[PDB]
RNA sequence: CCGAGGGUAGGGCCCGUGACUGGGGCGAAGUCGUAACAAGGUAGCUGUACCGGAAGGUGCGGCUGGAU
RNA sequence: UGGGAGAGGGUGGUGGAAUUCCCGGAGUAGCGGUGAAAUGCGCAGAUACCGGGAGGAACGCCGAUGGCGAAGGCAGCCACCUGGUCCACCCGUGACGCUGAGGCGCGAAAGCGUGGGGAGCAAACCGGAUUAGAUACCCGGGUAGUCCACGCCCUAAACG
RNA sequence: CGAUGUCGGCUCGUCGCAUCCUGGGGCUGAAGAAGGUCCCAAGGGUUGGGCUGUUCGCCCAUUAAAGCGGCACGCGAGCUG
RNA sequence: GAAUGCCGGCAUGAGUAACGAUAAAGAGGGUGAGAAUCCCUCUCGCCGUAAGCCCAAGGGUUCCUACGCAAUGGUCGUCAGCGUAGGGUUAGGCGGGACCUAAGGUGAAGCCGAAAGGCGUAGCCGAAGGGCAGCCGGUUAAUAUUCCGGCCCUUCCCGCAGGUGCGAUGGGGGGACGCUCUAGGCUAGGGGGACCGGAGCCAUGGACGAGCCCGGCCAGAAGCGCAGGGUGGGAGGUAGGCAAAUCCGCCUCCCAACAAGCUCUGCGUGGUGGGGAAGCCCGGGUGACAACCCCCCGAAGCCAGGGAGCCAAGAAAAGCCUCUAAGCACAACCUGCGGGAACCCGUACCGCAAACCGACACAGGUGGGCGGGUGCAAGAGCACUCAGGCGCGCGGGAGAACCCUCGCCAAGGAACUCUGCAAGUUGGCCCCGUAACUUCGGGAGAAGGGGUGCUCCCUGGGGUGAUGAGCCCCGGGGAGCCGCAGUGAACAGGCUCUGGCGACUGUUUACCAAAAACACAGCUCUCUGCGAACUCGUAAGAGGAGGUAUAGGGAGCGACGCUUGCCCGGUGCCGGAAGGUCAAGGGGAGGGGUGCAAGCCCCGAACCGAAGCCCCGGUGAACGGCGGCCGUAACUAUAACGGUCCUAAGGUAGCGAAAUUCCUUGUCGGGUAAGUUCCGACCUGCACGAAAAGCGUAACGACCGGAGCGCUGUCUCGGCGAGGGACCCGGUGAAAUUGAACUGGCCGUGAAGAUGCGGCCUACCCGUGGCAGGACGAAAAGACCCCGUGGAGCUUUACUGCAGCC
RNA sequence: GAGCUAGCCCUGGCCAGGGUGAAGCUGGGGUGAGACCCAGUGGAGGCCCGAACCGGUGGGGGAUGCAAACCCCUCGGAUGA
């Protein structure tokens, strides 16, 4: 349930904020922060190989628990669920029965109180991570390993979720949040559910200063610059594109696909996205 | 107005000093090259 | 002190009038089509929506005040 | 108090038929369509047939001249939540009633906003015919919409 | 072309006369008054405003009249822009 | 003898401009060869959120003193940031290092690159961040938290005592964090006192007073007091914190829990040690046994790691504490006490500036702290002043034009002009009051008006204290007084109507453009399944992202509202296992050379053989494109209607003489006395039109039009006045420019615009203040134009390559 | 060569005073319960006025300058991109 904001000022009238209701926990623990080290789009170089980034506010990364096959069987509470700067889905604080504390992304739906547990045998329910296999036709599922204990790849955005298709050996079917069906190895892990906060994309940001917050720095468009910087540079007045649209280096940019022709993981691609 | 030298000791030993010189091909043949022309200093003063 | 009234400024209602513009009523014998009345030759009407020189057409739902 | 019938309403599930699309097999010279045709589709292997898969929408027989609701309206099946109503008994209250300007709520379809969803259908639109014309009727396509959620609109041959 | 600043305005004048007014004339299809036309005449004078960068022009209100041209389309080591 | 030649020297312009903020000077007395300029005194003026004071950087002896005045100083100079010499900077506690980490840098491992080199985990380095022990006064010509005095404190070594399972680069805790608002209690700092201390003072009409003037504090260990911060205690279980663990984490039990207790800071007090004015007298000495007290205001600082709210979700590592591991428990750690030990570098001076950056003693630039008082509603604003610091390193006269900056102006009031450009006006606060329209916030300070000083009287509430007095902060009523005038000085909106463009706050061509340009939230298309796409790189490696389609890249459009039509023939992109073409390679019909021959060698047809292209489709918020001629209605005119040619399809809605309209000042209407502009309409749109978006839109704008009111020196049309210059005198003394010059007018002539030729006219020699017509005046080898088989940026279906991709 | 300038990274600092008065919270009203209305409280914002600070709109001066971009008046931002 996102918040409006009354016209007071100009940006006011169309500004949007998160409900932040799902939150009882408002600073993270401390024990799983670590810096994160701000880019600005510069790469080891020192060159912008990102343009337009920089700026936004400081942040410290919460470690978040990608594996959960790292603990199977041990059950866990879930303490807290609180905000994370670092992506859109909230995340939830675990205390394991261990004295192990861990983070994961919040599935909608999961409470404050409950226990999620992670393996083979686990239940069907909300928060609880399963090799692929041994999900029921039809789930939906999240923070979807892509291959077998190399970490939760997909469906980890907020509101996403993927759809178990099928079986076949020993791959299951997942429709993901792209609508792409892809064979995903049965041993690979997921997490029942969802992800929460779905109501995430219907934030207005409202002013420019709000996409300064994030660290999202001016886009300039092409067809403002001069020719020694885009295709779509200079004209007398303005000037339609006058050549199909480009990109700055010069790669057309309204329709040519760029996934690379002989990529081995084509033979499980099964049928490309939609819409 | 605000003009283009604005002094500064570290500045100036970090950037043009005797070590920043001899890190760096380009550098040491500076060096090679003002001590063949036999100038008094190979590198700039500064007082640190 | 109040005080006819005069002055300054800003409002409310009404009346007349206005380049141009909207449709309306009326007018013995104009131009285009033929929508409706017979199953009117696609049953008609209908609220709405979109479209078309025009009457209209079409979609969706409704009525019989529809014929056989 | 004791019972009854019912597509009355809301929510969560879930079943089979059919259409479309995709995959695999088999198979070949047409299919489709009309008053007749053409556009269209088809040897780059269509139609027709089998097996497999995905998805949306609507629920055949029962079904009726039937039932329920205040009206709009409501039809697979299951559970939960809930309204109205009828009958029996003659037990309780003791006229506590009727109507109802305003008010408030509900209100088919189309339409609107924000997300979703999208098989079939289909305003707009394109093509093929017909025709003097044909911005129609008929044929091939086809986007909103039709579907879901929340919020609007508040109309009607909302009729007995 | 080893540079002659280029429209208009403003300021400051000066000159020509093919004379707008004022002075003097002849002819008139000059009754008078008022005009028309030509001749002589450059002494002086020849307004304020609305519009446009405008020159020019149209318009308003006047006037004896609201002249036409030259001076590097007079005048940016005088101003404006 | 010429090259706007080169190097140097010296001229001219010229005793000319100028002498660097218009804050400002006068006199007396010194010194000295010499004094507007140095020293001293008195008077005057200027700064005072600075033009005062303290840090940091940068500078590098400029500091202090003596002796100097050639040059430096815009004049002068006896003076000086100048010359010569001598002197001067003192630390366990201040700052940095022997401590920690940040970006970043470097880099055992490892990776990559022709070479040079590029990466890179740990580690190391790296600070204005973390951590860490000194306050007050005195003293020097010049240093002082450094020397000295008083009172405090830190670490290391050793010893004594008491205690304890001691022990770490290892585990854990802590360190440890945003923004806005903010509580209580304090301190800094300040105001007042009829109280306390003081040299004195009574003037010129009055005052010997509850008179005037000055001052009334600072530091402090333990202890104690006030106000805060931090912190649960015990037991049992335990599989987690990469060994261990009694620690931490997780579970259960009991108890303590608006507490308490323990601990830690701030403030107050505190033994003690300091300080101590005006005035007078010569920095000192006195004052002085100085006094050191009460009331109030009160932080943005302190308690602090405080509290609340919000979303954009807010460093690390060490010190510190705890846990244990080897080890060792004659050790070792902890606590108290004692003695001893305690290194290196900086320290002068300037520091909003004459010592730094600007070639200058340059009206410019330079981060942090303190920044007093009164009044003006507040304040760091403004005026005047404290402490303190200055009068800006040429002066003296005069009182022209003209220039600058400033003041006033009769009558008029935009008539000025491209334009009200400029300058008026308005101006703060309190109260009354306030329109279209609107997205319901706004528009709004709309507009417009009233009040504003002083005196006396009555009086309400808040803070302090005690509830009172006093102090203090906001008021309320009544009656008066004065002036032309009461935000009496200073600081402080002119307003309205109506268009165009852009939603808005923002951004930009450093140094001629601030805008309608860029950005912007928002809309759409498109690419991307993760070792993502994309970007940088030869690579390794990076960014993307420690992200994962509600995400990331690319493009256009640009809040919001209502909308965004038709064309897929061409180009692009997407799809298409057929067919056509197609390179290397395979294949080898058939040939050829050579040899005696076996053979060796060469050519080579059919045929098999990718991407690309061809071909078949799709696709517009992909590149783009969206007709002509002729006829027609019962007045005329016009043409709903028709005919025909062409196209891939012939521009829809909406808008229109427009930021677009050539003809054009279109025509009509409005406004004006008059309107090429403006506004409203019409539509033969030269040449609007739907995301290079169309049409609107409240609010917003140092944008650009048009109008009105107010008010004005803009103007009719100028006048006067002020100061800084210009002018004269003393001092100092440039510049561009310059073939040489003994350098007039007219009419001609001449390479076509003559001081210089011809003819005539005019004209004694030389200056000073002025004006700009000429010297085709100066400046810059025309920036327009052309030429050169000159150059460079940019484009593409120009040529030819290359990266990249297939 | 990034000691100027442009962007980013790390770590610190700075923004007088005044004005407006969002959400929420509380109380009251209202209702079947609600929505909602009123008052108080509250203190939001690329909010308003205005110093420091950051700018550079219009005009005037300056143009061998005080200055190879300055000076005066005026004007924009000033809790935020
Ligand atoms: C072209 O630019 C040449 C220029 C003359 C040269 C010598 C030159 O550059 C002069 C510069 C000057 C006098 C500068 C003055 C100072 O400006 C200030 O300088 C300081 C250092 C700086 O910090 C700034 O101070 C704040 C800076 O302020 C801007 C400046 C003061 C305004 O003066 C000028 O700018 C004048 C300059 O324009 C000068 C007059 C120029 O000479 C003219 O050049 C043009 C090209 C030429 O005219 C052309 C125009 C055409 C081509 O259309 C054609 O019609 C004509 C015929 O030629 C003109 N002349 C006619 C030849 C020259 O006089
Ligand atoms: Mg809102
Ligand atoms: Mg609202
Ligand atoms: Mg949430
Ligand atoms: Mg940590
Ligand atoms: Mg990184
Ligand atoms: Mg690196
Ligand atoms: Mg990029
Ligand atoms: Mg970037
Ligand atoms: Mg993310
Ligand atoms: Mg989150
Ligand atoms: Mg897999
Ligand atoms: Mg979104
Ligand atoms: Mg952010
Ligand atoms: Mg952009
Ligand atoms: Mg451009
Ligand atoms: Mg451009
Ligand atoms: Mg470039
Ligand atoms: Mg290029
Ligand atoms: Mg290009
Ligand atoms: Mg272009
Ligand atoms: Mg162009
Ligand atoms: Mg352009
Ligand atoms: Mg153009
Ligand atoms: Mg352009
Ligand atoms: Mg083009
Ligand atoms: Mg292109
Ligand atoms: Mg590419
Ligand atoms: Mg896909
Ligand atoms: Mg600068
Ligand atoms: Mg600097
Ligand atoms: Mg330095
Ligand atoms: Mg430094
Ligand atoms: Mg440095
Ligand atoms: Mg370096
Ligand atoms: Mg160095
Ligand atoms: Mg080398
Ligand atoms: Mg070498
Ligand atoms: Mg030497
Ligand atoms: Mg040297
Ligand atoms: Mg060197
Ligand atoms: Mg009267
Ligand atoms: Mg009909
Ligand atoms: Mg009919
Ligand atoms: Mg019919
Ligand atoms: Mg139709
Ligand atoms: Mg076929
Ligand atoms: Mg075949
Ligand atoms: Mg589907
Ligand atoms: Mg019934
Ligand atoms: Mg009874
Ligand atoms: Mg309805
Ligand atoms: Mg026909
Ligand atoms: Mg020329
Ligand atoms: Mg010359
Ligand atoms: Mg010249
Ligand atoms: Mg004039
Ligand atoms: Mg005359
Ligand atoms: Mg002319
Ligand atoms: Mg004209
Ligand atoms: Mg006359
Ligand atoms: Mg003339
Ligand atoms: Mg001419
Ligand atoms: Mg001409
Ligand atoms: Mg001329
Ligand atoms: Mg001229
Ligand atoms: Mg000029
Ligand atoms: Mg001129
Ligand atoms: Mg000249
Ligand atoms: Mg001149
Ligand atoms: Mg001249
Ligand atoms: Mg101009
Ligand atoms: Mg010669
Ligand atoms: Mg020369
Ligand atoms: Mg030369
Ligand atoms: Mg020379
Ligand atoms: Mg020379
Ligand atoms: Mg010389
Ligand atoms: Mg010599
Ligand atoms: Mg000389
Ligand atoms: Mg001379
Ligand atoms: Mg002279
Ligand atoms: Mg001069
Ligand atoms: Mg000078
Ligand atoms: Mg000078
Ligand atoms: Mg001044
Ligand atoms: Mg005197
Ligand atoms: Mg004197
Ligand atoms: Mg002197
Ligand atoms: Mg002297
Ligand atoms: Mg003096
Ligand atoms: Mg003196
Ligand atoms: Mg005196
Ligand atoms: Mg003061
Ligand atoms: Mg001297
Ligand atoms: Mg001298
Ligand atoms: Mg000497
Ligand atoms: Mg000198
Ligand atoms: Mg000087
Ligand atoms: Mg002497
Ligand atoms: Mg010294
Ligand atoms: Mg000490
Ligand atoms: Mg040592
Ligand atoms: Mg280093
Ligand atoms: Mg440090
Ligand atoms: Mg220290
Ligand atoms: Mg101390
Ligand atoms: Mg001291
Ligand atoms: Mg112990
Ligand atoms: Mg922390
Ligand atoms: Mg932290
Ligand atoms: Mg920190
Ligand atoms: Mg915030
Ligand atoms: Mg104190
Ligand atoms: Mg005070
Ligand atoms: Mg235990
Ligand atoms: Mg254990
Ligand atoms: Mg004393
Ligand atoms: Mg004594
Ligand atoms: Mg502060
Ligand atoms: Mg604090
Ligand atoms: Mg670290
Ligand atoms: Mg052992
Ligand atoms: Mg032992
Ligand atoms: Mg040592
Ligand atoms: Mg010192
Ligand atoms: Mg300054
Ligand atoms: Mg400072
Ligand atoms: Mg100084
Ligand atoms: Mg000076
Ligand atoms: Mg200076
Ligand atoms: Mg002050
Ligand atoms: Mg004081
Ligand atoms: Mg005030
Ligand atoms: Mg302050
Ligand atoms: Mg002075
Ligand atoms: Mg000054
Ligand atoms: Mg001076
Ligand atoms: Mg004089
Ligand atoms: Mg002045
Ligand atoms: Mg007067
Ligand atoms: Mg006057
Ligand atoms: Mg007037
Ligand atoms: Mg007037
Ligand atoms: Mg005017
Ligand atoms: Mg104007
Ligand atoms: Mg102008
Ligand atoms: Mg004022
Ligand atoms: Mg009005
Ligand atoms: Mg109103
Ligand atoms: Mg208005
Ligand atoms: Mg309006
Ligand atoms: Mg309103
Ligand atoms: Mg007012
Ligand atoms: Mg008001
Ligand atoms: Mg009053
Ligand atoms: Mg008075
Ligand atoms: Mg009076
Ligand atoms: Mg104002
Ligand atoms: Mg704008
Ligand atoms: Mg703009
Ligand atoms: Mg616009
Ligand atoms: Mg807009
Ligand atoms: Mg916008
Ligand atoms: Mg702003
Ligand atoms: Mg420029
Ligand atoms: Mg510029
Ligand atoms: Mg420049
Ligand atoms: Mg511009
Ligand atoms: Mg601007
Ligand atoms: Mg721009
Ligand atoms: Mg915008
Ligand atoms: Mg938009
Ligand atoms: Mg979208
Ligand atoms: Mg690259
Ligand atoms: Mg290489
Ligand atoms: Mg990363
Ligand atoms: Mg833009
Ligand atoms: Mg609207
Ligand atoms: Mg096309
Ligand atoms: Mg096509
Ligand atoms: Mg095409
Ligand atoms: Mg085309
Ligand atoms: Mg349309
Ligand atoms: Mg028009
Ligand atoms: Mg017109
Ligand atoms: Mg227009
Ligand atoms: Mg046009
Ligand atoms: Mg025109
Ligand atoms: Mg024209
Ligand atoms: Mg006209
Ligand atoms: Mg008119
Ligand atoms: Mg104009
Ligand atoms: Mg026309
Ligand atoms: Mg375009
Ligand atoms: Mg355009
Ligand atoms: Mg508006
Ligand atoms: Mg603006
Ligand atoms: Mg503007
Ligand atoms: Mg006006
Ligand atoms: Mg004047
Ligand atoms: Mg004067
Ligand atoms: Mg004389
Ligand atoms: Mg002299
Ligand atoms: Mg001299
Ligand atoms: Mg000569
Ligand atoms: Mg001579
Ligand atoms: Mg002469
Ligand atoms: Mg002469
Ligand atoms: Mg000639
Ligand atoms: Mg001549
Ligand atoms: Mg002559
Ligand atoms: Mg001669
Ligand atoms: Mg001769
Ligand atoms: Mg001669
Ligand atoms: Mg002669
Ligand atoms: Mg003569
Ligand atoms: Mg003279
Ligand atoms: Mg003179
Ligand atoms: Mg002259
Ligand atoms: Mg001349
Ligand atoms: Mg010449
Ligand atoms: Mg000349
Ligand atoms: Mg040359
Ligand atoms: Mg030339
Ligand atoms: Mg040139
Ligand atoms: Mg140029
Ligand atoms: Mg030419
Ligand atoms: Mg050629
Ligand atoms: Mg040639
Ligand atoms: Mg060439
Ligand atoms: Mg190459
Ligand atoms: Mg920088
Ligand atoms: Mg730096
Ligand atoms: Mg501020
Ligand atoms: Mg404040
Ligand atoms: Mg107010
Ligand atoms: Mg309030
Ligand atoms: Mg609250
Ligand atoms: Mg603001
Ligand atoms: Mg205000
Ligand atoms: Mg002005
Ligand atoms: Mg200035
Ligand atoms: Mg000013
Ligand atoms: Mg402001
Ligand atoms: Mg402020
Ligand atoms: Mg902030």
């Amino acid at each position: 349930a996102v918040k409006k904001f009354k016209p007071y000022t100009p940006s006011r009238r169309f500004m949007t904020v998160a409900d932040f209701s799902e939150i009882t926990k408002t600073e993270p623990e401390k024990s799983l922060v670590k810096p994160l080290k701000k880019t600005g789009g510069r790469n080891n170089q020192g060159r912008i190989t990102v343009r337009f980034r920089g700026g936004g506010h400081k942040r410290l990364y919460r470690i978040i628990d990608f594996k959960r096959w790292d603990k199977v069987g041990i059950p866990a509470k879930v303490a807290a669920i609180e905000y994370d700067p670092n992506r859109s889905a909230r995340i939830a604080l675990l205390h394991y029965v261990d004295g192990e504390k861990r983070y994961i992304i919040a599935p909608d739906g999961l409470q404050v109180g409950q226990q999620v547990v992670a393996g083979p045998d686990a239940p069907i329910q909300v928060g609880n991570a399963l090799p692929l296999r041994f999900i029921p036709v039809g789930t939906v599922v999240h923070a979807v390993e892509l291959e077998p204990k190399k970490g939760a790849k997909l469906a980890r955005a907020a509101g996403t979720s993927a759809q178990i298709q099928g079986r076949e050996g020993d791959y299951v079917i997942l429709r993901l949040p792209s609508g792409e069906l892809r064979k995903v190895h049965g041993e690979c892990y997921a997490t029942v559910g969802a992800v929460g906060n779905a109501d995430h994309k219907n934030i207005v940001l409202g002013k420019a200063g709000r996409s300064r917050w994030l660290g999202r720095r001016p886009h300039v468009r092409g067809a403002a610059m001069n020719p020694v910087d885009h295709p779509h540079g200079g004209g007398e007045g303005r000037a339609p594109r006058g050549r199909p649209p480009a990109s700055p280096w010069g790669w057309q940019t309204k329709g040519l696909k760029t996934r690379k022709r002989r990529k081995p993981s084509s033979r499980f691609i099964i049928a490309r996205r939609k819409k | 107005m605000k003009r283009t030298w604005q002094p500064n000791r570290r500045k100036r030993a970090k950037t043009h000093g005797f070590r920043a010189r001899m890190r760096t091909p380009g550098g040491r043949k500076v060096l090679k090259r003002r001590r063949q022309k036999g100038r008094w200093r190979l590198t700039p003063a500064v007082r640190k």
